[PDB]
């Protein structure tokens, strides 16, 4: 691995100034040549050389050079960047439930539980004459244990033979059964409703497809209601 | 003979009610006194006074509270930094220079999640109150720092019931990345402060999360040679990559503030993800050789930067991960003592109690722990101790440990060591320290000893604490008196008079609401002779357990382990009298807070668990200080930053 | 080690034995009473009530320790409810056969008896047998109040909680019946039975107090008796009907009564006196978070969840005896209600009147297997006699046997020594600490305690699972999470057939009162003298200056589905999995060796 020259090209920009300007040289740009897009970097010239001078010995060093060599390389090559961004990948939700409520030493309160597969966490802060009293907490575990979601997409023209992709999810070690079936409605011209018994694998999912043609102009509703061995529930979908 | 011991905190508050004790002994005809906080350095005005009745009813003994409002004090071109506690009666004059501070109250800003992402609204709210710990009622101004350190929205609000609901900070479409910082503060008189810390990231979503989850968060002498690295990926709830392509690579780190990283490049492995999980090892001794360090007693407090990019098969999609520090460690504990003041009685056992925390602080139990002992007596002449193991219980990790002192120790020189049976002595946690032996002209001590040590104290029950003084006077003591203080404020004291003939007694004290986290109790007694009296004195720490003044619970109706999404439930909140009740639902997957009172006790003055070097390092150590005619103070009221734990 | 094959004399007469130790100028000589080997035998069947025909199959334990004439075999009888003995076998630990009930036997509690063979002793363990079905659903009875007051002006209500066995709430009609039962046989108040509509598995049904008073005026047939309430539910649809009884309520003047019975009897003049009361309910079960006093001394305390709550008590020196009284200030209570009880302390005597005592002072609550409690050795006496001794000689006392000594050294000056003494498991359930020392080689000076360890397991076990919702036939995983070596019995058991005969069942509360019946000790603290301590903790004692204990006179002391695809749900057990498992798997670090088990 690092054949020759990737440790060597490598150190020499390790604390350079121009470090990131031969970063981004070597990513692979397969319709433009080197000074063909070396043309349009306007950071002085001092940029353009450690760009050219990493861009060039790349694209020699991808012609002999295994797929799983060049791979390791891009990793190796990762230093020259600046440090890591900021970044998360999840997105949470606005928190609801963020009042402040005067409470007779009882008081009830009632309120729907929000569209999301997320274990809630209700803390309470009580500010009185006597003082500060923060509260157990409680949690609001929302869990499905089989479920399904639709990936409808956001916005179909009117004449299409969509294909409405979506998947059940089974979080259960054993293996269950389950059938789908969606509310047709007189926009939709779809290919009273039939129950046919698919089958999930354990600690897995399945695919569900289904296939609509839509005639009408607007905002329809289509309902998904997966019957299960727990029950049956109702996934509102507007098309 | 008639001596008084005027008890005061340590540090007068601005705005607070300072409870000023007076005990007077050796009286027969009643009398009063007046006790005032004049001005420095003139005494001419008075900010307040009181006036105590010292009669028989009250076994001599009575407490007025003072207090200093903050509308009579010079501020502007400077503040005010010492007052005069001054005491006028009959049989006594005397005024002692006190220092003042500002800082009353507290002030807890709860914003609802921790993390957060741009085009977001940033909910907060402060909790506001003062020193005696009650809805303070006054306007607070928030401050919005940026990583920047900027200005970027200073909020006022005013207060009327404690809870101060501010406007939601939108965090913009293109916000600055990083650390922020709300910072409170009261807008006039008082030098309060609240800081709370969030952090603003950028959202891009993966086309599959891949995790990298280590054997352990630290290596140290068995993870030196092998480390099993777990790396785990996957699209979505349960739909897992089938084939992928997995690049490691790894490099040394000084610290996680410093984000240089030295890259061993020899050490780039290349495995193969098999429906999700591979398992890689990293061999760190062999690996390390280059930028040389060869050993574990060099890398220690380093850094492991574990970088992985995970490149998809099928569609070709590279999604990286990190791992910004695992710390390389040397031995795998750390020591510390739990509640054992550095201080000895003559003649009295010592206990103590050592803590064997790991590095990423859990109680590790079953960990095996040796002590040795020095007595170093008055004449420079160490003798040994027999050496005693004990074990690290599991339950709050707090070996425990006893040492019968001889009758004529000045200076313990005891040293902890771990003696955990596979690892070498040179990777064994070990501690020493030094404990002192109470210091006293005319060699008579006081020990105070709290019955059940081990477990907290409940309010509404009955504290059980057993008396013995080791004078060589002990016929001529006459009463123990007491002091209880909580949240630097004296809250309790009382007078038991002495068993004539009995060597130890036992004081029955009433545990009530006003020490709910700790508190501290102080007890003495004073051994006149011909010469001028001394007080003799000493301390505990309190452990009263957590009980909020009036019981908030919350539930859920229907109370079931699993929800529907779009399920109405209802709230079911109950307090035990009127309260304003602050709800915050927040989804629990951003932790990966809302601990207060391991905060809210820091208006205590004084730290350890009590004990001193003489009769007044025992009041200064507890918050106390005191003017009399038998000892002085003599304190030195200097910073003092002390580390002391005092808790499991 | 003594033999017990050299004994063959007849058990209605006793046996001693001299223990004669020669030695260089020193011959010692103690007669000590003898007793038979100890063994606790312990039967679990899988359920606690069967039906006339079905096998009854049962499991028998032992706390079996060593010796080497391994060849005492288990005795197990099955008896009819009249005593007719059927069954006898000589059963083997490992591997042994259910036994078969009769198709037309009795209706009624049978017994089960094992013992070894040679042995006096026995354990018993029941099961009813009758003809009934499962019931489909289960009532929980909350009363208002554990008591009744026989002279009062409040009614009892007994609030009625029926759920199905999967958890889903019964709708439903109750038929409530109070009553008053008198030590064997009932006496109905038949003008206070009701009904009340279940909505949602809630209903309560109210006791008018003129209605208990119109039935029983004379107040003096109500004494020490209790109060039932035969609760009888049916369901909305009519299909079954289950009968509850919420019994045990007792009729008393008083919430609390308090006992001592745990605290010395005997203190020492100048220390200290640690006073354990023992506040109960009425019918025995410990009462917690009760407020006593003690006027006479200013000392008042609150019992634990053990129903004790120690007070110390500043003595005068000069008093050799020591009237104390205990009244349990309650909070919410009126003035007369309250329980009080008094005793007298009787002063420690020294050898001659030296003066010399010994308080070993053990002060710590709720004591687990695994701390380390600190125990204070106070000395006081004569400064001259103090100033000679140098050890303490400490020993523990648990089940009857000396099970560690040690010595605790004491450098001169020290009146207060403490020491750690560390709670290894083998001290469940209860132990004694008896110390002393001596002084001038001539006279002893004794003190002993009773120290309460929590009884928890001496090992450990856990059955764990994913804790949700099944299938009927599904494949399931639990995890038995236990002590290495260990030979983990099991049982699945309907809840129906589990809460509706909850009586019979064995528990580890179970096991350790069985165990703590067998220490030789007869109080809870010191004695009289320095010979008082060592009879009353179960211990003798001989000098070469012929200071000895009293003899011990005995060993107790005073468009459809095609329904060729539906399969039916045929198998109803009321219990399975009766299997038998041996935990060999490697030891964690902690030292739990798990094992993943599925059906
Ligand atoms: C940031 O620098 C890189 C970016 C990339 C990127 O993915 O854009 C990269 N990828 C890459 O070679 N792939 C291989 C499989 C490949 C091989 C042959 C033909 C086409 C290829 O690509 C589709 C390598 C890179 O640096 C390596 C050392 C260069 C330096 C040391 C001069
Ligand atoms: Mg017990």
């Amino acid at each position: 691995t690092l054949q020759k020259k990737i440790e060597e090209i490598a150190a020499k920009y390790k604390h350079s100034v121009v470090k990131k300007c031969c970063y981004d040289g070597a990513c692979v740009n397969n319709d433009e040549t080197c000074e063909q897009r070396a043309a349009r970097i306007s950071l002085g010239p001092r940029c353009i050389k450690a760009f050219t001078e990493c861009c060039v010995v790349a694209s020699q060093l991808r012609a002999n050079i295994s797929h799983k060599d060049m791979q390791l390389g891009r990793l190796h090559m990762k230093t020259l960047l600046p440090v890591s961004k900021p970044e998360i990948r999840s997105y949470f939700p606005e928190s609801w439930l963020w009042e402040v409520h005067l409470v007779p030493r009882r008081k009830q309160l009632q309120f729907a539980l929000p569209d999301s597969l997320t274990t809630w966490e209700i803390q309470g802060v009580g500010i009185s004459n006597t003082g500060i009293c923060v509260a157990d907490t409680v949690k609001a575990k929302v869990f499905k244990d089989v479920f399904l979601e639709m990936n409808i997409p956001y916005s179909v023209v009117r004449g299409e033979q969509i294909q409405l992709k979506g998947t059940v999810y089974n979080y259960r070690t054993s293996g269950m059964q389950f059938c789908v079936k969606m509310s047709a409605v007189e926009g939709i011209c779809t290919s009273s409703s039939k129950c046919v018994r698919q089958k999930v694998e354990g600690s897995s999912s399945h695919l569900v497809t289904f296939t609509v043609l839509p005639l009408e102009i607007g905002l329809h509703n289509i309902n998904f209601s997966l019957e299960t061995w727990f029950g049956k529930e109702i996934l509102v979908k507007t098309l | 003979e008639q001596t008084y011991v005027i008890s005061a905190p340590k540090i007068f508050r601005v705005g607070a009610s300072e409870n000023i004790v007076i005990q007077v002994y050796g009286y027969t005809e009643a009398f009063d006194a007046t006790i005032s906080i004049k001005s420095y350095p003139d005494k001419k005005f008075s900010y307040s006074s009181g006036h105590v009745h010292l009669s028989s009813e009250n076994k001599f003994q009575n407490s007025a509270i003072l207090t200093i409002q903050p509308k009579q004090l010079p501020g502007g071109q400077n503040p005010v930094s010492y007052v005069y506690l001054e005491v006028v009666s009959k049989h006594f004059s005397k005024s002692k220079r006190m220092p003042i501070t500002y800082d009353n109250g507290f002030l807890f800003i709860h914003t609802d999640k921790p993390v957060y992402t741009p085009d977001q609204s940033v909910k907060v709210r402060v909790y506001s109150l003062n020193d005696d710990l009650k809805p303070a009622k006054r306007e607070t101004v928030l401050t919005f720092i940026d990583p920047e350190g900027s200005e970027v929205d200073m909020v006022e609000e005013i207060d009327h019931i404690g809870i101060i609901s501010f406007p939601d900070f939108k965090i913009p479409s293109n916000p600055r990345y990083g650390m922020w910082t709300i910072k409170a503060k009261y807008k006039e008189d008082f030098s309060t402060t609240g800081t709370a810390y969030f952090e603003v990231k950028e959202y891009v979503l993966p086309h599959f999360s891949v995790s990298i989850e280590p054997e352990y968060n630290f290596i140290g002498y068995k993870n030196f040679k092998n480390f099993e690295i777990t790396i785990k990926a996957r699209y979505f709830y349960n739909k897992v990559v089938t084939e992928a392509d997995v690049y490691i690579t790894f490099g040394i780190r000084e610290d996680l503030k410093d984000d240089q990283k030295e890259m061993m490049q020899t050490a780039m492995q290349n495995t193969m993800l098999i429906n999700g999980i591979a398992q890689v090892t990293f061999d760190s001794e062999t690996a390390v050789k280059e930028l040389s360090y060869y050993s574990l007693e060099d890398l220690n407090n380093k850094y492991l930067y574990i970088a992985v990019t995970v490149i998809e098969s099928t569609g070709g999609f590279s999604e990286e991960a990190e791992i910004p520090g695992i710390k390389y460690v040397l031995s795998p504990y750390k020591l510390n003592l739990v509640a054992t003041p550095l201080f000895l009685k003559p003649g009295i056992p010592y206990p103590i109690k050592v803590q064997v925390k790991d590095s990423l602080d859990q109680l590790v139990g079953g960990v095996p722990v040796t002590l040795n002992a020095q007595t170093i007596d008055v004449n420079q002449e160490t003798s040994d101790l027999d050496p005693s193991k004990s074990v690290t219980r599991v339950d709050d990790g707090v070996a425990s440990f006893v040492l019968n002192l001889p009758s004529g120790v000045t200076v313990l020189e005891f040293n902890v060591k771990t003696d955990a049976p596979d690892l070498p002595e040179e990777n064994q946690a070990r501690e020493g320290y030094r404990a002192i032996a109470y210091s006293s002209l005319s060699q008579s001590y006081l020990y105070i000893d709290w019955t059940d040590n081990h477990k907290a104290l409940l309010v509404g029950e009955h504290l059980n604490i057993i008396v013995t003084p080791k004078s060589p006077y002990i016929d001529k003591i006459t009463h123990y008196n007491y002091l209880i203080l909580s949240k630097g404020k004296i809250i309790h004291f009382g007078t038991r008079e002495k068993f004539s003939d009995a060597s130890y007694q036992s004081i029955n004290i009433p545990v009530t609401q006003n020490m709910v986290p700790s508190s501290r109790l102080l007890v003495y007694y004073i051994v006149t002779g011909e010469q001028t009296a001394e007080l003799v004195s000493d301390s505990v720490w309190l452990n009263i357990e957590e009980k909020c003044g009036n019981q908030l619970q919350v539930h859920l109706s229907p109370d079931a382990d699993a929800y529907s999404p779009g399920q109405t439930v209802s709230l079911n909140m109950a307090t035990g009298m009127d309260s304003w009740v602050a709800l915050a639902a927040v989804d629990s997957a951003v932790y990966g807070l809302e601990r207060v009172f391991q905060f809210l006790e820091k208006s205590d003055l004084g730290c350890g668990a009590g004990g001193g070097l003489n009769n007044a390092n025992v009041f200064h150590l507890a918050g106390l200080t005191f003017l009399t005619n038998a000892n002085a103070d003599d304190s030195q009221e200097n910073d003092e930053p002390c580390k002391e734990i005092l808790r499991p | 080690e003594i033999p017990a094959k050299e004994v063959s004399t007849d058990s209605r007469q006793n046996q001693y034995v001299v223990v004669q130790v020669t030695g260089p100028q020193v011959r010692l000589e103690k007669v000590v009473l003898l007793s038979y080997q100890s063994s606790f035998l312990f039967i679990q069947t899988d359920k606690g009530i069967y039906t006339p025909g079905s096998p009854v199959l049962y499991r028998v334990f032992s706390m079996d320790h060593n010796t080497s004439k391994m060849n005492k075999t288990v005795i197990v009888e099955f008896q009819t409810p009249e005593g007719i003995l059927v069954s006898s076998n000589s059963v083997d630990l490992n591997f042994f056969w259910p036994y078969n009930l009769p198709d037309l036997v009795s209706l009624g509690t049978w017994r089960i008896v094992a013992k070894y063979e040679h042995s006096p002793e026995n354990y018993t363990a029941y099961f009813d047998v009758r003809k009934y079905v499962l019931p489909s659903f289960e009532v929980r009875l909350q009363p208002s109040e554990k008591f009744f007051y026989i002279d009062g002006n409040e009614n009892f209500h007994v609030s009625i909680t029926a759920r199905y066995l999967y958890g889903e709430e019964v709708e439903g009609v109750a038929f409530v019946l109070f009553g008053v039962k008198i030590d064997d046989a009932k006496k109905s108040i038949p003008d206070s039975l009701t009904r009340i509509p279940i909505i949602d598995g809630d209903g309560k049904a109210t006791l008018k107090r003129d209605t208990f008073r119109s039935r029983f005026p004379n107040l003096n047939e109500l004494v020490g008796h209790t109060l039932y309430a035969s609760v009888t539910v049916m369901t909305e649809s009519g299909s079954d009907m289950v009968v509850t009884e919420q019994s045990g309520i007792h009729i008393v003047a008083s919430p609390y009564q308090i006992h001592f019975t745990k605290t010395p009897k005997y203190f020492k003049p100048g220390m200290p006196y640690e006073l354990t009361v023992y506040v109960t309910n009425p019918d025995g079960s410990p009462a917690a978070h009760v407020p006593v006093v003690s006027e006479a001394f200013h000392s008042m305390g609150t019992t634990l969840s053990d129903g004790t709550a120690k007070l110390i008590l500043n003595i005068p020196l000069n008093a050799q005896s020591l009237p104390i009284t205990v009244r349990t200030n309650h909070g919410d209570l009126p003035r007369e209600r309250q329980a009080t009880k008094s005793m007298t302390a009787i002063a420690y005597q020294t050898q001659g009147g030296s003066g010399n005592y010994l308080h070993v002072a053990i002060t710590s609550t709720e004591i687990k297997p695994g701390d380390n409690l600190p125990v204070n050795f106070n000395v006081k006496g004569n400064a001259n006699s103090l100033k000679q001794i140098k050890y303490f000689t400490y020993l523990i006392l648990n089940k009857g046997k000396i099970f560690k000594v040690g010595r605790q050294p004491r450098r001169d000056g020290q009146n207060l020594v403490t020491m750690n003494l560390h709670i290894t498991p083998d001290l469940i359930p209860s132990f004694r600490f008896v110390a002393y020392y001596q002084v001038g080689n001539n006279e002893i000076v004794a003190d002993s305690v009773w120290v309460d360890v929590k009884d928890t397991c001496m090992g450990t076990l856990v059955v764990k699972g994913d804790n949700l919702i099944q299938m009927p036939g599904a494949a399931m995983k639990i995890k038995l999470e236990g002590d290495p070596g260990a030979r983990v019995g099991l049982v699945a058991v309907d809840k129906a057939v589990y809460v509706l005969n909850d009586k019979y069942k064995i528990s580890q509360a179970k096991i350790w009162d069985t165990i703590e019946k067998s220490d030789f000790g007869c109080t809870a603290g010191s004695g009289q003298n320095n010979l008082g301590v060592f009879e009353d903790a179960g211990l003798a004692l001989t000098t070469s200056t012929n200071l000895n204990t009293k003899q011990r006179s005995a060993a107790k002391c005073p468009g459809f589905i095609a329904d060729s695809d539906i399969i039916s749900r045929s198998d109803f057990p009321k219990s399975w999995l009766w299997l038998t498992k041996d935990l060999t798997e490697e030891p964690n670090s902690q030292g739990i060796s798990s094992k993943t088990m599925s059906f």
